[PDB]
DNA sequence: ATCAATATCCACCTGCAGATACTACCAAAAGTGTATTTGGAAACTGCTCCATCAAAAGGCATGTTCAGCTGATTCAGCTGAACATGCCTTTTGATGGAGCAGTTTCCAAATACACTTTTGGTAGTATCTGCAGGTGGATATTGAT
């Protein structure tokens, strides 16, 4: 019976996914989301695969690069444990708030 | 002899407008209505701000608008706000705001 | 003794339309004119833009139209669509 | 078994995206919070690119309607071309 | 410490998805030549306003005192990491059709252009007015007790 502890696969990913490229969403769930987003704003669209892919990309680029400014903000207050209120501090300095 | 304002019942200056089109390099040509809606959209956000800002002028109760009640009718409007997100208004200062951890006892 | 354009007039005009016994300063003034250039130059650009990308060499109405779309928030565009729409039917119909 | 459309984006999905972010450690309310903040940004973004599809008079949004969106957003994307 | 589970590293193998080389072609730049337009440097100089300075008006520097905040310590309890698999959603690929995009068309609306009217800016001289900064004097707010 083997048990790694808690935060040594954590470390083990953190790895992982910052030496790969690849999209780390599942593309259909997420091409389902922008479509159901969109219809509020015209209905009976169509789009390009290449338009769904650019969409993706900017989505993970932004999401990861707010994961890195909420894991500072989780730092500064002394903690390794990401909380929304992370998330919030982030986005209200970025001026998004 | 009717200018293109009255026409449009516009007070903001269509003949301006259309002539800084030209000479301001954003296309070849300049569609004749393009500068007749520019007019009007220029003319209704200046309305929306001297309204607001009338209010902070009289909410002090000031005859005369100054930068500081710009900066008020600019900040307390979501909208405005976020149009003029990365504006400095000079001489406007800053809403009243104190974070609550920082007021006394409890 | 060159001669220097501004909006002061057509701002004051407007401020007694909707304050009538309200005056302005005139560093108010300037930031007002300031307003009205800055967001001349952001719809004239994105027109600007907008029509390069789908090869016209004309900036209509239309592509004013959409320029105040991108750039306005929710109900400041609403209304600036509607007034901007509004001169241009009064305009095509007075001469 | 329906599901909404934005819980298609999942625990493991988050997760990933935090590991490449540099995240140890997650509490159990970020996965939420993701969400809504991803569903502002895709707003944002489909709304100025729809509004480029329209003025197009196209029923299709093309790669460069979202190129565009995401360069007046101030989010330029590099590889789907102008 | 030893020890065993399991992750990780590397050398070598190989089919094919994705890169590349090659030919014939054509519309469309890109370039060459000649006739024509004008933008802007230069040269001169009116005249705004910038650097400079002397007196007057008020904020800054400094040291002492201690209130209360920060950061260390400890601890218990809550909360998220790790775990294993068949369900079920996503991926892959095969196939009709929507609509994007290429092409020709023709006129409403664009530019150009020249006298003709209007008006927004300024500039010189005048009178007006909102409110800043001074006052005294009634109403809180704060902290010792």
């Amino acid at each position: 019976p083997h048990r790694y502890r808690p935060g040594t696969v954590a470390l083990r990913e953190i790895r992982r996914y910052q030496k790969s490229t690849e999209l780390l969403i599942r593309k259909l769930p997420f091409q389902r989301l922008v479509r159901e987003i969109a219809q509020d704003f015209k209905t009976d669209l169509r789009f390009q695969s290449s338009a769904v892919m650019a969409l993706q990309e900017a989505s993970e680029a932004y999401l990861v690069a707010l994961f890195e400014d909420t894991n500072l903000c989780a730092i500064h207050a002394k903690r390794v444990t990401i909380m929304p209120k992370d998330i919030q501090l982030a986005r209200r300095i970025r001026g998004e708030r | 002899a009717k200018t293109r304002s009255s026409r449009a019942g516009l007070q903001f200056p269509v003949g301006r407008v259309h002539r800084l089109l030209r000479k301001g390099n954003y296309a070849e040509r300049v569609g004749a209505g393009a500068p007749v809606y520019l007019a009007a959209v220029l003319e209704y956000l200046t309305a929306e701000i001297l309204e607001l800002a009338g209010n902070a002028a009289r909410d002090n109760k000031k005859t005369r608008i100054i930068p500081r009640h710009l900066q008020l009718a600019v900040r307390n409007d979501e909208e405005l706000n976020k149009l003029l997100g990365r504006v400095t208004i000079a001489q406007g200062g800053v809403l009243p705001n104190i974070q609550s951890v920082l007021l006394p006892k409890k | 003794k060159t001669r220097k354009e501004s909006y002061a007039i057509y701002v004051y005009k407007v401020l007694k339309q909707v304050h009538p016994d309200t005056g302005i300063s005139s560093k108010a003034m300037s930031i007002m004119n300031s307003f009205v250039n800055d967001v001349f130059e952001r719809i004239a650009g994105e027109a600007s833009r907008l029509a390069h990308y789908n090869k016209r060499s004309t900036i209509t109405s239309r592509e004013i139209q959409t320029a105040v779309r991108l750039l306005l928030p929710g109900e400041l565009a609403k209304h600036a669509v509607s007034e901007g729409t509004k001169a241009v039917t009064k305009y095509t119909s007075a001469k | 078994v329906l599901r909404d459309n934005i819980q298609g984006i999942t625990k493991p999905a988050i997760r990933r995206l935090a590991r490449r972010g540099g995240v140890k450690r997650i509490s159990g309310l970020i996965y939420e919070e993701t969400r809504g903040v991803l569903k502002v940004f895709l707003e944002n973004v489909i709304r100025d690119a729809v509004t480029y599809t329209e003025h197009a008079k196209r029923k299709t949004v093309t790669a460069m309607d979202v190129v565009y969106a995401l360069k007046r957003q101030g989010r330029t994307l590099y590889g789907f071309g102008g």
